[PDB]
């Protein structure tokens, strides 16, 4: 009903960001993937 | 660019310790400045360096194994190093047994 | 650089191994050391006689110096023509190994 | 003129209940530490093993959820906190959740610490913050937290 | 009371009393405490010291340069060195977590607002958003 | 039946290795873009097997 509008910033300031270090851990995990194009050789073109 | 490309690692500068014993020329085995090692260091200074071909080179020997290799460093502008200075990068951490 | 001091020394005046352009930080047993206890004259080093019997070392900057150990590619040249009366010759850069 | 208390969602500890609600078939999200956070999933069917997705939403009819076989880790689940996909969401991400302890200024410009025991919002989404021993909620940039 | 420590408020008198030479002891976080000092002669500069041990014939305090930071000054505690207490023996130090339990039977947490004594030896503490004194037995120290 | 014969075999085995030394050991990125905040990733090591 009302017409949207951006209004006012919400993100508060900080200050001494410090880095992120990855934890050491023996658990398992899974490795996030990416879907994309694979590169191969011809071997039958190889063999010729 | 040598910020950007860089780590963070704490350079203190290295100074002969007055422990040395004057007539041998040797130094202190333990003392509080320096550890047996004749050579001293000063207060750590906060210090961005781009480093480059590090190797962990052993050597198997009958005294035993020994880790010594060859790292390449680059500093930024206006920093006068100096023989035996000495460098830890706190991120960075090694495996040994 | 480190020196030993003695009751002989202390008088004479340190010679030191390196020239001197400035000193940067002075240190011996008893800690550091300030400006009212030492001095420098022609490259020699007076100390005080708080320290007869103590070690004294030092972080110095020296100039940069280099002398010439051999001459090499030494001899490059030109016999320039263009835009002259005459042939000219000139002798171009020698490269040197400091 | 407000809305009621929102839940926090809950972690669950307990590896026996973790382990009841997927041979339940209930979806569980683990939030790994290196690599963010995951679904799992028990497969339906005869078939059992457990199925991992990363389609990290609530399921709808315009975002179906794709789920890969997965040799989850008994490890993965102790050492990483876990929680029912039904509860955790966007909706109240509180930047001091229930049960933290908090610095507060007091009337008498005195500062004290407690323990946030209820939160609830209002109209602007603001969060509302009870305190024991206080009867007044505060608010957001009145507080303050102390960590270590 | 206890006369086991007096801290500086104001950086300002910080300044005035290293402008006197007098040697400060300044704490930290996780880590060891430091004495700081001000150079004499004719340069002025700041100078630190990680020995804390009285100065004596057998033990001897060694000083370096350091660009001391204000933001540790002002945001750290900050102590005569002479007048400095080692320890209270108590078991509950200043400024901890602590749980305890209201008038009403109810639980809840709070700081440590002041560490107290009788003549006795026997210690009383008092808590913020609390009046009275609690015994040792009657807090608990919450874990972090 | 071969009590005192000789026997050959020509036989097929796994390929392994042992590293006898880590080379270009580390490698190092504060990865930062598109990130909340900085992170330190560890690069890919280089084995002598
Ligand atoms: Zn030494």
């Amino acid at each position: 009903e009302k017409p949207y509008m951006i209004g006012a910033n919400s993100n508060p300031n900080v200050i001494n960001k410090s880095t992120t270090y990855t934890t050491t851990t023996q658990a398992d995990e899974q490795d996030k993937p990416k879907y994309t194009t694979r590169l191969e050789f011809d071997t039958i073109d190889m063999i010729r | 660019f040598i910020n950007d490309r860089g780590i963070k690692v704490l350079w203190e500068e290295a100074y002969f310790c007055p422990c040395l014993n004057p007539d041998t020329g040797h130094p202190r085995v333990d003392c509080p400045r320096c550890h047996g090692k004749g050579i001293a260091y000063l207060p750590p200074k906060e210090t961005i360096m781009a480093i480059q071909s590090q190797e962990k080179g052993t050597n198997q020997l009958d005294i035993g194994i020994l880790d010594t290799g060859t790292a390449i460093g680059t500093t930024q502008l206006e920093k006068r190093i100096s023989y035996r200075d000495r460098f830890t990068v706190p991120e960075v951490l090694m495996p040994q047994q | 650089m480190i020196y030993f001091v003695n009751k002989d020394r202390i008088k004479k005046g340190i010679p030191l191994y390196y020239d001197v352009k400035e000193i940067t930080y002075i240190a011996t047993q008893d800690g550091t050391v300030y400006e009212e206890d030492y001095e420098i004259k022609n490259n020699r080093l007076y100390l005080n006689e708080k320290y007869e019997n103590h070690t004294v070392t030092l972080k110095i900057l020296m100039t940069l110096r280099y002398v010439v150990s051999d001459i090499l590619k030494e001899s490059r040249y030109q016999y320039t023509k263009f835009n002259q009366p005459k042939s000219k010759f000139e002798n171009l850069p020698q490269k040197l190994l400091l | 003129i407000s809305l009621n208390p929102i839940q926090d969602a809950k972690p669950i500890d307990d590896i026996v209940d973790i382990m009841t609600y997927l041979k339940n078939g209930k979806v569980l999200r683990v939030k790994q530490d290196n690599q963010g956070d995951i679904l799992v999933r028990m497969s339906p069917g005869k078939h059992k093993f457990t199925e991992v997705s990363r389609d990290l939403d609530k399921e709808s009819f315009y975002y179906k959820r794709h789920w890969v076989l997965y040799n989850v880790s008994v490890n993965s689940l102790i050492t990483f906190d876990v929680y029912l996909d039904e509860e955790y969401s966007e909706t109240t991400k509180v930047k001091y959740p229930k049960d933290t302890i908090v610095e507060y200024t007091r009337e008498d410009q005195e500062k004290d610490v407690a323990m946030i025991k209820e939160i609830l919002t209002d109209n602007n989404g603001n969060y509302f913050y009870a305190l024991i021993g206080e009867t007044m909620l505060f608010d957001e940039n009145k507080l303050n937290k102390v960590k270590d």
